[PDB]
């Protein structure tokens, strides 16, 4: 019974809307623009992970470091608890040593 | 379609308003002004005379030099007396 | 090429035809199914399946190997030991031959770095470059080179080829500026003075046998003759050489760059050099 | 008068410049108004489809920031108290009503916060990807060189009919040197079209080159691309970021 | 207080170059470091081995597992299979057996088991690459 | 206005060598005109543009660099190309009586 009895409404994807059509433009802004701008400066997203990558523990440390003072009280409490938990997990649990 | 205008570095110096509380402190000191001058020259609007130590700063630098970096003659004298004692 | 002809024959290359190079993408292993499920490769009970086996280096209670060995000063003061990147005469000759280092002008650390002949890391306690005798028997370049250390044999080779070598000290700050001047010029600070060597290094740079930059130039001819005698070559009188001025140019002990004095500010934006005129500033930058 | 372009950059002795027809958009029939020599190291490099895949996937993923986040058992509301004692109840042992086993509990291993997928291929690899894309278009006859993008009119129908007449693809990526100097006629024509996309030279990339069936370049754009891409060959190790001043780098 | 001047030559001297300079013309070859420019005109062999951006022969030692020694001729253009045949002919007398090799026709490289970097560099110099 | 679409079918004319050598004489003379080198952009463009205008079939950019000699140009122009779809290619291939092909596209 975990099966729907009617076909879902058709999903129409416009492969040539402006976003898809211009996707990727200026990804070579650096190598084609005398390196005035790095491609990572094209990244739009959270301030604490623009042009940066890491596992969850590193992400949480960076988030607290960069916007921790602007976080809501309970969100910051949750972040501190998450950092503590992830520290314990990554430094004390696991198959490998 | 046509691509949006390419992203470009903001031309010329960037002077944040010190009144704004959200302006980072590292963007308000003399070092920021010195870097702006190095980067943009006269267009910066930085008075070139501000790039050198002010007299109090010069006095502090001279005091630090006297305190920590001895003269060549002093170093040589210390070496000579140490050698004499060892001999 | 035949590959491009094959392309001409094949269907259009699009985002629906792309495939990673075989062997570059290992399959992902995840714990579902008979072979990778059940206990999921973790064993059976105990701390290792629970995920709580002791720290690395713990030996079950026995005093660990890395603790039962006595402490010894292998790495004492490691971060304060001075490090000198080696520059063999082989490498120097290679750079000169490929034109990445111009022997017609004085060779200092800036020129070496610009030619990419050496990589200096002041942050890693690199105090400069040490000349290395490796390649001496085939060195045939007349060069005016400034280094921080120099072996006796390297000095001998440099001088036999009719060149000049001087050992010049650099504090970490001056070394950073010398290795990467352009970033320093963008910092917008007046060129600082080059600090003097520490007391332990003073004798080295005041000794003429090392061609120290603080050594008495009166003793240089004697030392050069001694090396020529020891290594069996005739000392060439560089004064007669048509590049004698270049071979003689030496930056002042408190000078970082050849033609720039301490205290100057380099405005690269408009190609200018601002020089202080205040008497106090001038006295400071000359001291 | 033929519009003949020669290769400005030095060409390797063992390689001969590849060639293309310089066309024009001023007429439906103006398919051959000149001959351009294109640098072989940019337009006749090896067909590295694997490098194309590397660069395409980098373009797709390095900007990606997934905003999916779930609540762990710590962050789900409530669930502090032990639901019932360890023993005597006859029920399974539990420590909170928000553990993953419970309906409404936390997600044991869910998407955690905004996660970046950022990574940078070596700029040499990315430039090589651009070169490979250009070579592939030229070899598959999807590359067309124009003297200029000037159109007789800004009517999109003219552009579509021109592409159809010249047997271009359903999708055309027109490239011009800089944003400011792009002709107003072509700007107007492509502003109203979905499959005819007009970009500056600085915006050229493997992803859009592949998405669009045909690639239209102007002669100045060709010279610009040759210069920029060949520079990656025959450059030293960076001593510091190339944005900083160099002796010979604009 | 401030006195501007144009002694910017001593700063242009410090500016580093972004492009690798072409090697200067030498009266006699091989150069004291041993370097030798490729002969002009290029050899008429079915294949070509382009020099590295440093203007050296692209022959590199490689090591894996700490015991698998290989040598890679990397920037090969043309008939990589003709190059493989030539390399096998040149190396079999040295080894006594035909060397085991891998021809990466895609990347245009030839990988030979065992270290032969010096011999292959000399051989390519003789062939004029 | 969009003219009628140019059919890609091309059958080499019978007097192709004569026409080609006439065009070669017009553009450029010596014996063995087959071996005339097209290294010059002016001459290559003139010859290839004339041939394309006359025969309604141009050398694609992909093959353009391969036209090192008038012999190469002759080789390119003496090989026919047919634009018929696979439907035609199959149906007009003497299908056996028990094989029937229909196309709904
Ligand atoms: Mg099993
Ligand atoms: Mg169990
Ligand atoms: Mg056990
Ligand atoms: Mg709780
Ligand atoms: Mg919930
Ligand atoms: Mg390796």
């Amino acid at each position: 019974i975990g099966i729907r009895l009617t076909l879902p409404p058709p999903k129409v994807v416009d492969r040539w809307n402006e976003k898809r059509a211009m996707f990727g433009v200026y990804d070579n802004i650096g190598i084609l623009g005398n390196f005035e701008k790095h491609p990572k400066e094209l990244i739009r997203g959270p301030i604490w992970l623009r042009g940066w990558k890491g596992n969850e523990l590193q992400r949480c440390i960076r988030k607290r470091k960069m916007v921790g003072s602007r976080m809501f009280a309970d969100d910051l409490h949750n972040l501190n608890k998450r950092i503590r938990y992830l520290y314990k997990h990554f430094n004390r649990h696991g198959k490998f040593r | 379609y046509r691509a949006r205008p390419p992203p470009r570095r903001r031309p010329g110096p960037r002077w944040p308003d010190p009144e704004d509380l959200l302006t980072p402190r590292w963007q308000l000191g003399p070092r920021y002004a010195a870097k702006q001058f190095a980067r943009y020259g006269a267009a910066s609007g930085v008075v070139p005379g501000s790039l050198w130590p002010s007299p109090e700063q010069l006095r502090e630098l001279e005091a630090e030099e006297r305190e920590w970096y001895p003269s060549l003659a002093t170093m040589q004298e210390s070496l000579r007396v140490k050698q004499l004692a060892e001999e | 090429a035949r590959a491009l002809d094959l392309l001409r024959g094949l269907p259009r290359v699009s985002l629906a035809n792309l495939k990673p190079n075989p062997g570059s993408k290992k399959p992902e292993r995840r714990p579902r199914g008979r072979r990778r499920g059940r206990k999921c490769g973790r064993g059976h009970k105990g701390e290792r399946q629970r995920g709580t086996r002791p720290r690395l280096g713990f030996e079950g209670g026995q005093t660990p190997f890395y603790i039962r060995i006595p402490k010894y000063g292998f790495n004492e003061g490691h971060s304060f030991r001075r490090q000198y990147k080696p520059l063999s005469l082989n490498r120097l000759q290679y750079l000169i031959d490929l034109g990445r280092v111009d022997p017609s002008q004085p060779i200092d650390l800036t020129q070496l770095v610009n030619g990419r002949g050496v990589t200096i890391q002041p942050l890693k306690r690199d105090y400069g470059v040490q000349l290395v005798e490796e390649g001496a028997d085939t060195f045939t370049a007349k060069v005016n080179i400034e280094v921080q250390l120099a072996s006796e044999l390297a000095i001998a080779a440099i001088e036999k080829n009719g060149g000049v070598v001087t050992t010049a000290f650099y504090d970490p700050r001056s070394l950073d500026i010398v290795c990467k001047p352009v970033p320093f010029f963008l910092r917008g600070q007046p060129i600082p003075k080059r600090m003097l060597p520490p007391e332990e290094l003073v004798p080295y740079y005041t000794d003429a046998k090392n061609r120290g930059y603080l050594a008495d130039p009166a003793k240089f001819p004697e030392a050069r003759l001694e090396l020529a005698r020891k290594y069996g070559y005739i000392l060439p009188d560089i004064t007669k050489d048509e590049l004698f001025k270049m071979l003689c140019t030496r930056k002042d002990p408190r000078q970082i760059f050849f033609g720039l004095a301490p205290g100057w500010v380099v405005n690269m934006a408009d190609k200018k050099i601002l020089k202080p005129t205040d008497e106090n500033l001038l006295k400071y930058y000359t001291s | 008068e033929p519009v003949l372009r020669k290769v400005e950059l030095p060409v390797p002795t063992h390689r001969r410049p590849v060639q293309a027809w310089v066309e024009s958009l001023r007429g439906f029939e103006q398919e051959r108004v000149g001959l351009a020599d294109l640098h072989p190291d940019v337009f006749a490099t090896a067909p590295r489809l694997d490098i194309l895949h590397q660069v395409a996937m980098w373009q797709k993923n390095f900007k990606r920031i997934s905003y999916a986040k779930t609540k762990t058992r710590a962050e789900v509301r409530g669930g502090g108290r032990k639901p019932w004692p360890q023993k005597g109840t006859g029920r399974a042992r539990h420590g909170s009503i928000r553990s993953p086993l419970w309906r409404g509990g936390g997600v044991a291993h869910g998407p955690r916060g905004p996660t970046s997928y950022y990574y940078m291929l070596p700029m040499k690899v990315r430039a090589l990807g651009l070169k490979v894309a250009l070579t592939v278009k030229l070899a598959q006859d999807d590359l067309h060189i124009m003297d200029s993008l000037e159109l007789p009119t800004g009517d999109p129908q003219y552009l579509t009919e021109l592409a159809h007449y010249r047997r271009w693809g359903d999708s055309v990526l027109l490239v011009d040197l800089t944003h400011e100097e792009m002709p107003q006629s072509i700007v107007e024509a492509t502003s109203r079209l979905k499959t005819f996309n007009l970009i500056p030279a600085v915006g050229l990339n493997v992803h859009s080159m592949l998405k669009h069936q045909t690639l239209v370049l102007t002669l100045p754009t060709v010279a610009f691309l040759e210069d920029k891409l060949l520079w990656q060959d025959s450059r030293y190790r960076p001593l510091y970021p190339f944005s900083l001043p160099y002796s010979d780098f604009p | 207080f401030v006195e501007s001047v144009d002694e910017y030559q001593f700063v242009e001297r410090l500016l580093p170059a972004t492009r690798i300079p072409d090697p200067p013309k030498h009266e006699h070859y091989p150069t004291p470091s041993g370097w030798q420019p490729p002969r002009d005109p290029p050899p008429n062999l079915p294949y070509f081995v382009r020099r590295s951006r440093m203007h050296n022969i692209p022959v590199y030692k490689d090591i894996t597992h700490g015991n698998r020694q290989m040598t890679v001729i990397r920037k090969v253009e043309g008939d990589i299979w003709a190059l493989q045949k030539d390399v096998e002919d040149f190396l079999s007398p040295l080894l006594g057996k035909t060397p085991v090799t891998q021809v990466n026709e895609v990347t245009g490289t030839l990988r030979i088991k065992g270290y032969f970097d010096q011999e292959l560099k000399a051989w390519l110099l003789e062939k004029g690459f | 206005v969009c003219p009628p679409l140019r059919s890609r079918a091309y059958t080499p004319p019978e007097d192709l060598q004569s026409r080609l050598e006439s065009y070669v004489k017009e553009v450029f003379l010596p014996s063995n005109w087959q071996d005339i080198s097209l290294e010059d952009s002016r001459l290559k463009f003139n010859l290839l543009a004339h041939l394309a205008d006359d025969l309604g079939h141009v050398v694609p950019n992909s093959r353009l660099h391969q036209m090192c000699r008038v012999r190469d140009v002759l080789d390119f122009y003496n090989v026919p190309i047919q634009d018929r779809s696979k439907f035609d290619e199959l149906s007009a291939s003497n299908l056996p009586p028990n094989l029937k092909i229909t196309w709904s596209y």
